[PDB]
């Protein structure tokens, strides 16, 4: 996946070249910035399931619309498909969190977004308030710079999905 | 292709799963020590023209076939070739000891290599041999405690040692 | 179609449906647990001290009706529910009761120090009756703890029947809820502040319904009967006459008890107890986390999302970044757009720098030609020729072509027939235009980008054995096209492209047919 | 009514012996984490409204039966001793949370409370699931962060389920 130490060696190995002393101090930034990084996605991990039944309430109360019978938010099937794909965005921030980049998101999520949730219907502002909901209360959960990298990733996920 | 981390991540999604505790703890001691994985890439980038000379010397004192009229390194074009191929290879051991993950090699370095030399007619047992004295070359630079903080880095000996170890391992 | 039902029965279904609010929904049923809201106080016997029975007060100034009722039920409390002779009504205390020298707690404390209290409740009794006794018709509930009783033991002991006696009447407990007016009343019946969980089993263990006393004039006589369960800081009986089991017995509060089944359910194979499990999680758990568990689970394909790009080897070709080389360009930026343009025009065919072409170069660092231009021009260079060209059949020249050029593979055996014949009439180098000068070049590269492998992708039009054929023209990252290779360089889709296909598709059909 | 201090007393006292080094080594700890158990139980006490609506609401979609007419929470008297009821066993876990010791709990609230349910015809069950309703609802608001110094304190979320425990255990 897109990382800094993946792209590091990706731009070395297209022009066939060694590692030299821009790809390394490249890699120290990552190496400095793991520490944030990993014990956001630690805080994260640990109120996982807090923070997923807060993101599905936020979007039935942003969209109370979609609950009542006939449409998409009606039914357990629907409502456990929505708290799966919840989950499956943290999973998904936790691990670029944890790889420091945007390779994961990009590979697993981003990737065919747009035409997946063409086909099935699925709007992306409700994602939208699910990601904003995670970003609330990462704020209050994390302190410094985890909360910096957190919401970055948060915010990459937030543009894709608009 | 894969870091340790890309690694991690791909396992756990196999299982649907969060990162572990133990495995965020695996990948914070793999952050920490990055300046000795640092120091490490450096000596196999820096000294890189320093352990071809040495590796091809010494392959071609062993192996002197490889430089007569008929052998696989004979003409300018086809020792300029295997200088190339040695280079690439330790290219791709320093790439992968960055990363932390042999999936470079694999994936690039080792992905149609044994192929290739089988169809052109190369002697892989030279090949693997030429490796192997690179792994020579370099273990020595990588132990240098010159103008470095002293420290335990035998982990990175190590690993750097499987990799050469892998592609020897890949072409014979 | 006529009335299929008679009108007597449709006009009562209509006022079935009427007296209830809605009619018939799923919502509005009665509960089936069927206990009105005068269950528990009914089915206790307890209904009267607790809830229909007022609270008798009675101030300084008062008419007759109001001090003959206070006190009746002066004398049905205070005395237990023993039956008072005229003979030991107390009329000076009354007299001074009335006159309003004393309070009505006053008058209880005078009621509590006579020798109907004492004969009753003192004289033949324990102290652990006589102290049950008095904190039931004193404070209105049980002893809470053996604490109290050890009080009030050595209370006794100490200063006598009358100092205990004001401990009752004194304390801040019987001024809390009786003040100095009202007669006490069994108060635990009800829910107060400093209540103990043992308080309303106790007092209803002392409690013996409405027609009940508290006589010492029984055959067994007067015996405690809360002095082992204080000690033991137990709660109380709950076992109400015998005159209740006749109130409200359609009720069902133990309505969500389950009844067991008459042998347990067994699994004789994969382990007894499987089936109480799966029960288990079944029932026991709500749905939606059980749903939300199962879409997690992990899949029985093991399938990382590289998976199937490893399998053909193309996860670098995919990978690789897109280079494009604009008219401004740095020397990083030009040096790098040259290695990908040899890397890929070559075949991966290792070029030597006698053989690398320093006009052309030139010509492109100026902007004379753009990347297109540059790559017709290596495509025109003896290195290309001599690879690819001069040692090939054309065939291998036209397949290799598609490849390099157009990143994809060919898609039928017009572009073979296409390719030879303009060859043949027209010789190389149109040959060479007709990849660059094609509409697919100009689409996907477009003067400026890198051609890059595309078939490893679906792209439209294309023949889904173009798929195939560019994974088998391709060799893997560290493969090339040389012409070197012990045989020699030969075809390889010749077959396949006049073919079709493998030519195994009808019987693929009638394979998946009955077998 | 004692606390873990008093537990321990009584202990020594049976024996007849002093406090060893290790009763007032866990004595001191534990005085050393009451901070952190003040911190629980000042969650307990300013959320108790929320924590009993939550289980409220939870236990009347769950069990539809007590809330209509008939049932044993119908009419607005039992509705309003049903949710007294749930205030009060919230209260006495607090305390029992405070002392260190479940003693207040079983001695004051729960003792008699069976024998209170099963007199009054009320389902004992449905009130050992309402006070585990509550026990999940506190545990949302001892776990939150904000607003107090962070640290560990899975001790004292333990403790406190034990107690919401307890207090099911011998209600039901
Ligand atoms: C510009 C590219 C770049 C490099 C090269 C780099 C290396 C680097 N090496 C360091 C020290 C170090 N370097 C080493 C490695 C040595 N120990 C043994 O002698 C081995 C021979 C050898 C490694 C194989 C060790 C052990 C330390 C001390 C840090 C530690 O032990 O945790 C440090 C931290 C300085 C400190 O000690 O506080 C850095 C940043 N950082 C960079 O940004
Ligand atoms: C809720 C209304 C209520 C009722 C019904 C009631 C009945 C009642 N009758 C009692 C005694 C008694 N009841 C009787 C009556 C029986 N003996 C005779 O042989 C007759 C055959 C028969 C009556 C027809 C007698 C003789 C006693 C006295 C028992 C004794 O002194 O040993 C007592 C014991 C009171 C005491 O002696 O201090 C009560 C409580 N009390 C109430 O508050
Ligand atoms: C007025 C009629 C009457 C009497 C006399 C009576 C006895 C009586 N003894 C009691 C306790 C006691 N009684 C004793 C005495 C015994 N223990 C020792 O082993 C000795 C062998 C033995 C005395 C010779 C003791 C030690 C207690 C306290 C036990 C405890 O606290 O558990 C108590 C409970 C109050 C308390 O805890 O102090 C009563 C009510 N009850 C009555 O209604
Ligand atoms: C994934 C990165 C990568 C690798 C690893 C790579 C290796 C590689 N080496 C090649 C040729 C060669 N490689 C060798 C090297 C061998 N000669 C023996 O004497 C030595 C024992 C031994 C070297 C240690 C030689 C001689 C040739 C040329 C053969 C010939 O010209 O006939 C070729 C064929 C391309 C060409 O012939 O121009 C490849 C693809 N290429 C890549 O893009
Ligand atoms: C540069 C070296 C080279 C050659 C020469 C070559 C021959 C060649 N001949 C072909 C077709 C053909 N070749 C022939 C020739 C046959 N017609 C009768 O049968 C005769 C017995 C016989 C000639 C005397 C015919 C008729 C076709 C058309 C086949 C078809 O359309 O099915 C094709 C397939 C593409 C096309 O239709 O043009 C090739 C590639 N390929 C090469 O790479
Ligand atoms: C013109 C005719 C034609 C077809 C139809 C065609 C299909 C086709 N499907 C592909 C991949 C794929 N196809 C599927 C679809 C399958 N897997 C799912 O589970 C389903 C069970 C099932 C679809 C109902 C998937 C998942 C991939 C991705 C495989 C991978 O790269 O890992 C690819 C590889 C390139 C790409 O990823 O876009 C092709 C070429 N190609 C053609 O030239
Ligand atoms: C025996 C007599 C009796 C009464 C009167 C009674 C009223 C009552 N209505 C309730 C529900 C409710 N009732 C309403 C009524 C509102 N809905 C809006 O459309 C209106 C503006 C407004 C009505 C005028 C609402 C909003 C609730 C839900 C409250 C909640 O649990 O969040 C509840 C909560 C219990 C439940 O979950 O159903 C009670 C106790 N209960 C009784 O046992
Ligand atoms: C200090 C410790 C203590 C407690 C806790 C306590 C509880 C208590 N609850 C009572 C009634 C009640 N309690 C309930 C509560 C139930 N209703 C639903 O089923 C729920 C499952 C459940 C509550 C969560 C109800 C409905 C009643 C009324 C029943 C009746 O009065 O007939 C009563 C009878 C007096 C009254 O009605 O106020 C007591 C004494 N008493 C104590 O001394
Ligand atoms: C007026 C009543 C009173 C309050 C309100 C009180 C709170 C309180 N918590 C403190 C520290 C702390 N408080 C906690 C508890 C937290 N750890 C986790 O975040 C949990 C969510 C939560 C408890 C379950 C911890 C871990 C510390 C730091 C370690 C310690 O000093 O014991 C401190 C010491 C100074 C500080 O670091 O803030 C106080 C005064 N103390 C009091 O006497």
């Amino acid at each position: 996946s897109r990382t800094v130490i993946t792209e590091v060696i990706a731009t070395a190995d297209s022009q066939g070249r060694f590692l030299n002393s821009t790809e390394l101090q490249a890699a120290f930034g990552r190496f400095e910035r793991a520490v944030p990084a990993i014990e956001a996605a630690r805080a994260l991990t640990k109120n996982q399931d807090a923070l997923v039944k807060g993101a599905v309430q936020a979007v039935f109360k942003k969209f109370p619309y979609v609950t009542q019978p006939g449409e998409k938010g009606y039914g357990d099937s629907n409502q456990a498909k929505c708290a799966r794909d919840i989950g499956y965005y943290l999973r998904f921030i936790t691990y670029s969190l944890v790889a420091s980049g945007t390779g994961p998101l990009d590979d697993y999520v981003i990737a065919g977004l747009r035409e997946v949730n063409r086909a099935f219907n699925l709007n992306p502002l409700w994602y939208i308030e699910a990601l904003n909901y995670i970003k609330g209360e990462t704020g209050k959960l994390l302190s410094g710079q985890s909360k910096t990298e957190a919401l970055l990733y948060i915010d990459h996920a937030i543009n894709a999905l608009s | 292709m894969n870091d340790v981390f890309t690694r991690a991540i791909a396992q756990a999604d196999l299982k649907g799963s969060f990162l572990l505790e133990s495995d965020l703890d695996k990948l914070a001691s793999f952050a920490k020590e990055g300046v000795k994985r640092l120091d490490a890439v450096a000596a196999l980038t820096n000294n890189a023209p320093a352990i071809i000379s040495d590796a091809a010397h010494k392959l071609f004192a062993e192996q002197q076939e490889l430089i007569q009229p008929g052998g696989n390194a004979y003409p300018h074009r086809r020792m300029a070739a295997c200088l190339r191929d040695m280079e690439i290879i330790l290219r791709y051991v320093s790439y992968a000891l960055l990363a932390g993950d042999a999936s470079v090699l694999d994936d690039r370095c080792l992905n149609g290599l044994r192929e290739t030399y089988n169809a052109l007619g190369t002697p892989t047992q030279s090949v693997a041999r030429a490796v192997q004295l690179m792994k020579d070359a370099a273990m020595v630079h990588l132990k240098s405690t010159a103008n470095v903080t002293v420290g335990d880095c035998s982990s990175l000996y190590s690993e750097a040692a499987t990799y050469f170890d892998k592609a020897a391992a890949s072409i014979a | 179609m006529p009335a299929v039902v008679a009108d007597q029965y449709l006009a009562m279904a209509k006022e079935l449906a009427a007296s209830r609010f809605g009619g018939f929904t799923k919502e509005n049923i009665p509960s089936p647990m069927a206990q009105p809201e005068s269950y528990g106080r009914d089915r206790l016997g307890i209904a009267a001290v607790a809830t229909e029975n007022p609270k008798v007060t009675l101030r300084a100034p008062f008419t007759s009706e109001e001090f003959q009722g206070a006190l009746y039920a002066i004398y049905r409390h205070i005395f237990g529910n023993t039956y008072v002779m005229e003979s030991e009504r107390p009329t000076t205390a009354e007299s001074q009761l009335k006159d309003g020298r004393i309070t009505v707690r006053g008058f209880i404390r005078l009621l509590a120090k006579s020798e109907v209290y004492k004969s009753r409740f003192f004289q033949k009794t324990s102290q652990n009756r006589f102290i049950e006794l008095s904190h039931k018709l004193l404070l209105g509930r049980a002893p809470y703890d053996q604490a109290e009783i050890s009080y009030h033991l050595d209370l006794w002991n100490t200063q006598g029947y009358d100092a205990e006696i004001d401990s009752y009447v004194d304390s801040e407990e019987y001024l809390d809820f009786f003040g100095e007016d009202t007669v006490p009343f069994l108060r635990d019946f009800k829910y107060q502040t400093g209540q103990q969980g043992v308080g309303y089993s106790r007092l209803l263990n002392l409690y013996d319904g409405y027609a009940g006393s508290d006589t010492d004039r029984a055959q067994s006589g007067q015996k405690a009967r809360l002095n082992g369960t204080i000690a033991q800081a137990e709660p109380g009986s709950i076992e109400r006459p015998s005159a209740l089991q006749d109130t409200w017995k359609f009720a069902n509060p133990n309505y969500r008890n389950a009844k067991p089944p008459m042998v347990k359910a067994l699994a004789l194979e994969p382990v007894d107890l499987l089936f109480l499990n799966m029960a288990k999680d079944l029932t026991s758990v709500s749905r939606a986390e059980w749903l939300a568990k199962s879409y997690t689970q992990p899949s029985r394909y093991q399938q990382t999302e590289t998976f199937g790009q490893e399998r053909i080897g193309a996860v670098g070709a995919i990978e690789t970044p897109r280079i494009n080389l604009r008219a401004p360009f740095t020397s990083e930026e030009f040096q790098g757009a040259l290695y990908a343009i040899y890397r890929h025009i070559f075949g991966n065919t290792y070029v030597m720098e006698s053989e690398r072409p320093t006009t052309a170069e030139s010509q492109l660092k100026d902007g004379r030609i753009t990347v297109r231009g540059f790559i017709r021009l290596l495509a025109k260079s003896e290195v290309y020729k001599s690879r690819f060209f001069q040692k090939t059949s054309q065939n291998r020249f036209i397949e290799l072509s598609h490849k390099l050029l157009l990143g994809r593979a060919p898609y039928d055996q017009a572009e073979i027939s296409y390719h030879l014949d303009l060859w043949n009439t027209q010789g190389y180098d149109a040959e060479i235009d007709s990849y660059v000068d094609s509409e697919e070049y100009l689409d996907f590269f477009g003067e400026d980008t890198v051609p890059y492998f595309r078939g490893f992708k679906y792209q439209t039009g294309q023949s889904a054995e173009g798929f195939n054929r560019l994974v088998r023209l391709y060799d893997g990252w560290a493969g090339s096209d040389t012409d070197r290779n012990v045989g020699g360089q030969v075809a390889r889709l010749t077959a396949n492209l006049t073919r079709g296909g493998s030519g195994l598709e009808p019987f693929i059909v009638m394979a998946n047919s009955r077998r």
